[PDB]
């Protein structure tokens, strides 16, 4: 079906947080993401909050796009992929070991 | 620790004085205070932690380093009851506040504490460069959380506390909606002048100047949390003090006074106090502001500029080496664009203490560049 | 470019004024002056050519951008020549005087052509955070070369051009051993007057005073390149002017006067221009030094600061937002302090290029602050 | 005989350069090399210039101490090796493939 792949989740960044904005993106699809890169901008009602990559990869696929509000807490905000030779599958929207 | 990195992960609140004013004066409701602090204290807390675990292990070790640690450790797990405590009861609200009152005390020596353990640090393992840096960077971060967090649990108490005789009733928890700023430059000027003339028996006379811009003939007000501004200019009005005092402790010129310009425009609250007790070479200027490099500890000019970044201001000093220095307070004019300037723990952060030196960037010239005479 | 990757790998010659006017005054060997530069020249080339090619394809791209990237390659060949031909030929050492000569005038509009180019990229991609404090460290290290370039190119034309009639006789090369450095002071306020008169119809007047800590009566003088401190005053006094203009324009008060503190202690020659033109909010000092946030091209600022910075001194600014600002030229005092400081291609630099963005460190507020009120 | 090593030789670091004195070393024995990462300060007559490494691995050996003035252009510096179980081999002072 598709390669092994991973969606990035809207974790509570705060500890009161529901949900957020995406103000801006940080990285681009097709880009490398290191653990600890910066990912987006998330503005709550009590803060602009730097989101971290925390797994490594590449970029396949933003599902929320810039300037969306109100996003709840668990929304997939994008797809990681292992190897950068699979992103080509995911402009169509467990080997994951 | 499984607690304090799930909290060191979380986002920090930064808050604005307007709306400490605005929750004070116009809110003032004790369950939205609890809900927001239970959560917000043991972030800042765990914040911090992940930091000081951070340190070079020769600092880790020493024992005031560790027992700093266990103190921030301890009021952590004390605060964390509460995140199941429901606000419905008077009975936890009380008991929450006993539990600042607790961790505010507990918290008391925190700053001589720590800077006992870097001193402990400094003497035991020698001065180095590229860990110097990153002690600055620690110390600037520890102590402003350490200021926010004294913020908010005064906030608190002083809103709660049910204190019936407060100290200032016109005030909103430690906010003065009307601080006079000439009013604290007297107060801390006052108060500097006695201590220099206890020991040198002698001190520079204080002039004030105002430029009202907003407003040309109005005195300078601010909303602002007096304590800090005070804290600020007492630091350096001493500074003014002895280096004036020492310069023409061997003239017969007569001391020249001590300036003050305090002036408000549009974004800018801006303080100048302006000495002629001799200045300072540029290449010292920056060593002013390390605790490391360091009568009347060398923490006054580090921890002044820290309270006035704290509320999006800073502290800035420019000499003439031969005749004098200007130290320049800036805050926002604006409360509503003073907010806490908190340290966040994060990615950015912990690459800061896992840098190892690099090259440098710009060129070095030898220690014993050749002669192009011969 | 194998001897690009060569050149640009090895580190920069960093000279000192007392060093330029040693060998100028004392030695004055033209054989030593060219081993030295048919090396130093092509170092420092091949250093920058590097960081260019590290720029923002988008940037990279601009005909400006690739124009000055050709000129430096045509300047680095022409003197790669004479990496084997000796001195002990009175033949060679004329013709490599005439490299300078048509190089130096190659470059006669590198500044203005890089500008184009970043102002081309501007307009054409928008103005981006991260990659504009990239352009920002790109441009000062570019210009610093660029000038270090110039200063080395005519302190060999200068010395052995053979020019019979030399406009400043008693210099060395373009560095005065005894300049005075209020008359310096006096020509740069003189023709930023002119402009000043010539656009606004009046000019603020200059006041100087001197303080020679080292000497107390003594006119102050500084072993320096007349022409760099000159440009680092015009500009500032252009500024001061303008805004005291600006501000008065519409008032019955009458012009404040510009005023000039020159101090001179142990270390610091200090040069501090007054105004009373309004001052400027603090946050927008820092970006008056970027090339590209920006009556008499917004260059004059970082250029200014990029001379002072480039014998060890600094440039600094201070503002009271209401009232007025200081503007403060460092130099070093001693000649043997005063090393070139010169920008070296190494991983360090290649880091500044290579960054992508980070998570901020300290806490943000949200653009939409929850009201604390309700 | 040892396990696989690499010899870092002391380059002309500027043009002119015949010897250098190493004033500081930067790394220590037992510590991971990054390509990039600050080895030594180099003083010369004419600059004091920041070494870096050229290859990655560990620092098996110092070869010259911090402090030896006019060490001429070609001597060895220091031992690195691949991997830090190699280490211990060189307190003793072509699969590099
Ligand atoms: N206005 C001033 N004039 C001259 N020197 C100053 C001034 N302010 C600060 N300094 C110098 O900076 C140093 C650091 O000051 P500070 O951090 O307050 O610690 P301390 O006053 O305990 O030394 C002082 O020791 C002094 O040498
Ligand atoms: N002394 C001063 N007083 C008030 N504003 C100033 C002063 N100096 C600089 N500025 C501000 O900083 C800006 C940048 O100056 P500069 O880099 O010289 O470029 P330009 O003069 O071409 O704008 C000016 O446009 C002005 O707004
Ligand atoms: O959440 C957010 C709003 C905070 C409102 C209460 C603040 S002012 C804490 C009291 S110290
Ligand atoms: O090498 C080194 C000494 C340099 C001596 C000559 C310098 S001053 C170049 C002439 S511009
Ligand atoms: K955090
Ligand atoms: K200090
Ligand atoms: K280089
Ligand atoms: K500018
Ligand atoms: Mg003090
Ligand atoms: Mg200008």
């Amino acid at each position: 079906s598709y390669p092994p792949h991973m969606q990035v989740l809207l974790p509570a960044l705060s500890p009161t947080m529901t949900m957020g904005t995406v103000q801006r993106w940080e990285k681009k699809v097709g880009e490398k993401l290191s653990e600890g890169d910066l990912l987006a901008e998330i503005e709550t009602d009590k803060a602009t909050i730097g989101f971290e990559v925390q797994e490594e990869g590449y970029l396949a696929k933003i599902l929320v796009p810039e300037g969306t509000r109100d996003v709840p807490l668990g929304t997939p905000l994008c797809i990681i992929v292992e190897k950068e030779a699979d992103i080509s599958a995911f402009a169509d929207y467990t080997d994951l070991k | 620790p499984k607690q304090i990195e799930r909290y060191s992960r979380f986002s920090p609140s930064p808050l604005s004085i307007k709306q400490f004013l605005d929750f004070g004066r116009d809110n003032a409701c004790e369950k939205t205070s609890y809900m927001f602090l239970r959560k917000e204290l043991p972030v800042r807390l765990a914040n911090t932690m992940r930091e000081v675990n951070l340190l070079p292990d020769n600092l880790l070790n020493r024992p005031s380093v560790g027992l700093v640690q266990s103190w921030y450790m301890q009021s952590f797990l004390e605060l964390l009851e509460y995140e199941n405590k429901s606000p419905e009861d008077p009975q936890v609200l009380d008991n929450f506040l006993q539990v600042l009152i607790k961790v505010r005390n507990r918290h008391n020596d925190v700053v001589p504490t720590m800077a006992q353990g870097v001193i402990e640090y400094k003497e035991k393992f020698g001065f180095d460069p590229f860990i110097s840096t990153n002690i600055q960077y620690f110390l600037d971060r520890f102590y402003t959380n350490r200021i926010s967090f004294r913020m908010l649990i005064n906030q608190h108490t002083l809103l709660f506390g049910g204190d019936t005789n407060p100290v200032h009733p016109k005030h909103i928890g430690s906010i003065d909606p009307t601080c006079n700023v000439a009013d604290v430059v007297k107060d801390a000027y006052e108060t500097a002048k006695m201590l220099c003339e206890q020991y040198y028996l002698v001190a520079p006379e204080l002039e004030v100047e105002e430029f009202n811009a907003k407003a040309p003939d109005k005195p300078i007000q601010v909303v602002y949390v007096p304590s800090h501004l005070f804290h600020m200019l007492f630091e350096l009005f001493k500074n003014s003090m002895r280096a004036t005092v020492e310069l023409y402790e061997d003239r017969k010129e007569g001391y020249p006074a001590v300036k003050t310009l305090v002036t408000l425009g549009k974004e800018d609250l801006s303080i100048k106090i302006s000495d002629l007790g001799g200045g300072v070479p540029l290449r010292k200027i920056d060593r002013l502001f390390n605790y490391m490099y360091s009568p009347l500890f060398g923490y006054g000019l580090p921890i002044s500029r820290l309270y006035a970044r704290y509320f999006q201001g800073d502290l800035k000093l420019y000499s003439m080496e031969g005749v004098g220095t200007d130290a320049v307070i800036y805050l926002k004019a604006l409360s509503s664009e003073s907010f806490e300037r908190l340290p966040v723990f994060n990615k950015s952060a912990w690459r800061h203490y896992k840098t190892t030196p690099e090259a440098d960037d710009w060129s070095n010239p030898s220690s014993e560049p050749r002669d192009a005479s011969k």
